[PDB]
């Protein structure tokens, strides 16, 4: 009691307590930040909700938004537990805080998360994502949000009022601002926020980056294995009105306004029935609607905004896990499948590129090959798998983060960059799999340390040592104890210096998957524009 | 028969089909993501593909 009870600028809230191993946490759970987006808001910027009178139960997490499920295993936590775990809901614009107990007295830096999941899922109600150990361990003001995510938050018919697009971006920032207004209450400084994400959470801090009107919201940014610049995480007008409209054929609609119309009159099930139709089709890591380059949120593309910026006062984490390209591969690549491993044959393996790197051209494809293939061992499995969890991998991920790096720390911004390379004992994938996509996650969050769960002495040290890192990133801007232990130095466009992230301690390494990453970036673009 | 049931909004869970069949409905090309296992034989398209299976129980996995 006491400090559970908070009042903001819209009314009064009744936290709860969470206990830990360490001590008790103030949380106070899907606080409403905007007017649930219904019927009639249904596809448009979300609206600041409107002063409620009395208290708000904040004891509990609120409804998941309206998603596809990922059904692909039944049964199975490596694909279970990014499930909604919570009703879902188009009302489900509330946030989530974290506060230190006892509350601090003096103004605590805050960290602001963003989930990810391809823009087409998530939420940040899911067990991995709990606060409760990072605030304890490091006392900070920790604070999570939901925004809208498949057609409900990216669905655009540019240039429209009625579907303008990137509202799931605009939730995000909505709760950016509820931030600078209220997070004082719990003793979180406004004047120190760094926001942090992973896959499309990353795309998404990026993005924010790269938006003026949301650069007054946070002071530093951590990008965790996904990048605004990733040929997943926007699409251009042209295509997204092509899906926009495919969507509206497929579910009977019907002038956009029309349109629009008809479809808010569509039950959501019925619009997530056929979101994974309007899809280009032939690949994976492509998810149906994502952020779109309308000249609005984004006066550019991604990477053309990040080349021509400014970066200067600006302190960035960047970095990315082990095998990026895993799991993926498992959604279509011909041979791969998590029952067994996946020790592809020659021929799936070509037929796999083509998948893996969707719209390029068959020269294209040789191009990918000749670099990716052993020529010294040309036809051995073990390798062909995981070569093509290269080839995703650094298309996707590696290539583009390793990129903006580049540009953001050679244009004045100090950066950090790390390669997460353990694979938890707990893991529940097949072990070819390695240190898969978002897997770093439930370390950074401490939630090692939680009894419940069967992590070994190491790995919840490990975590500590990693929360520490990220604490003192948002503190000060800088990872490393702010000592006489490893340090970690920024990523500097020439050097390209990085460090691994495992039970051992850190290691400086140059390079992050450079001479593969100058395919991508330098030549695969040369080679698509001449042909 | 013993399969799995679920929708595209849902989790997979155990139902008797008993002596129909069952199904598993996906997207046909990648990525092949999952939309919904049940009873029956129910007819796809060229984005949905449906595979039915009977024997095994809890097939339509
Ligand atoms: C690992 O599992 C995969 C998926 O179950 C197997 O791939 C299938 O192989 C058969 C040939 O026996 C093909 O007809 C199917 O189309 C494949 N499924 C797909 C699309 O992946 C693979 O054979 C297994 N590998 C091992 C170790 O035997």
């Amino acid at each position: 009691d006491a400090e559970l009870l908070v009042t903001v600028r819209g009314g009064r809230l009744r936290g709860i307590r969470l206990k830990t191993p360490g001590g008790p946490v103030s949380a106070f759970l899907g606080i409403p930040f905007a007017e649930p987006p219904m019927g009639p808001r249904r596809f448009l910027p979300p609206e600041p909700k409107q002063p409620w009178s009395g208290v708000v139960d904040a004891t509990t997490f609120q409804s998941v938004c309206y998603q596809y499920v990922d059904t692909l295993y039944p049964g199975f936590e490596g694909t279970e537990m990014w499930n909604p775990n919570r009703e879902l809901s188009e009302d489900c614009l509330y946030l989530n805080v974290w506060t230190p107990y006892p509350r601090p007295t003096s103004p605590t830096p805050v960290l602001v998360w963003i989930y990810g999941g391809g823009f087409y899922s998530g939420a940040s109600s899911l067990d991995v994502y709990d606060g409760r150990f990072l605030v304890q361990a490091e006392r900070t003001v920790l604070v999570s949000m939901n925004y809208r995510v498949g057609a409900f938050g990216f669905l655009a018919l540019p240039g429209s009022r009625e579907a303008p697009g990137n509202v799931g971006l605009l939730d995000q920032r909505l709760a950016l601002q509820w931030v600078q207004e209220n997070v004082a209450a719990f003793g979180g400084d406004p004047t120190s926020v760094t926001l942090f994400g992973q896959s499309a959470g990353a795309a998404s801090v990026g993005m924010h980056l790269l938006s003026p009107p949301s650069r007054g919201l946070f002071h530093r940014a951590v990008l965790q294995s996904g990048a605004p610049n990733g040929p997943w995480a926007t699409v251009g007008m042209g295509e997204a009105r092509r899906r926009a409209t495919q969507l509206a054929h497929l579910v009977g609609c019907p002038n956009d306004t029309e349109l629009v119309a008809c479809l808010r009159t569509r039950p959501a099930q019925v619009l997530v029935n056929h979101e994974w139709h309007v899809l280009p089709q032939e690949s994976v890591f492509r998810f149906s609607f994502v952020p779109v380059v309308d000249g609005d949120f984004l006066s550019d593309t991604p990477e053309a905004l990040i080349n021509a910026g400014d970066f200067h006062g600006l302190q960035v984490l960047v970095g990315v896990v082990k095998d990026e390209g895993s799991y993926f591969l498992v959604y279509g690549a011909p041979g791969f499948s998590k029952d067994n491993e996946s020790l592809i044959s020659r021929a799936e393996f070509l037929a796999g590129v083509r998948v893996g790197v969707p719209q390029v051209s068959d020269l294209a494809a040789e191009a990918v090959v000749l670099h990716y293939t052993d020529w010294l061992h040309p036809e051995d499995p073990a390798r062909l798998r995981e070569a093509l969890s290269d080839v995703v991998g650094d298309h996707n991920v590696v290539c583009p983060v390793a990129q903006l790096a580049g540009r953001l720390a050679a244009q004045g911004a100090r950066v950090y960059a790390y390669v997460f390379e353990h694979r938890a004992s707990t893991l529940s994938w097949p072990l070819w799999m390695g240190v898969p996509h978002g897997y770093e996650i439930e370390f950074i969050f401490g939630i090692p340390l939680d009894p419940s769960r069967n992590y070994t002495a190491e790995e919840k040290i490990f975590a500590q040592r990693l929360m520490r890192y990220w604490a003192n990133f948002a503190r000060t801007g800088d990872p490393n104890e702010p000592p006489k232990a490893p340090q970690w130095p920024p990523y500097t466009a020439g050097a390209q210096q990085y460090v691994s992230l495992d039970l051992r301690p850190l290691e400086v390494r140059r390079g992050l998957r450079a001479q593969a990453c100058a395919f991508w970036n330098r030549f695969l673009p040369k080679l698509l524009s001449a042909t | 028969t013993m399969c799995y049931s679920h929708t595209t909004t849902s989790r997979a869970i155990l139902t008797n089909c008993g002596e129909n069949s069952c199904y598993r409905k996906s997207r046909r090309h990648p990525p092949k993501m999952v939309l919904g296992r049940g009873c029956g034989c129910p007819p796809g398209d060229d984005n949905l593909e449906v595979k039915c299976c009977t024997s095994p129980d809890k097939c339509n996995y």
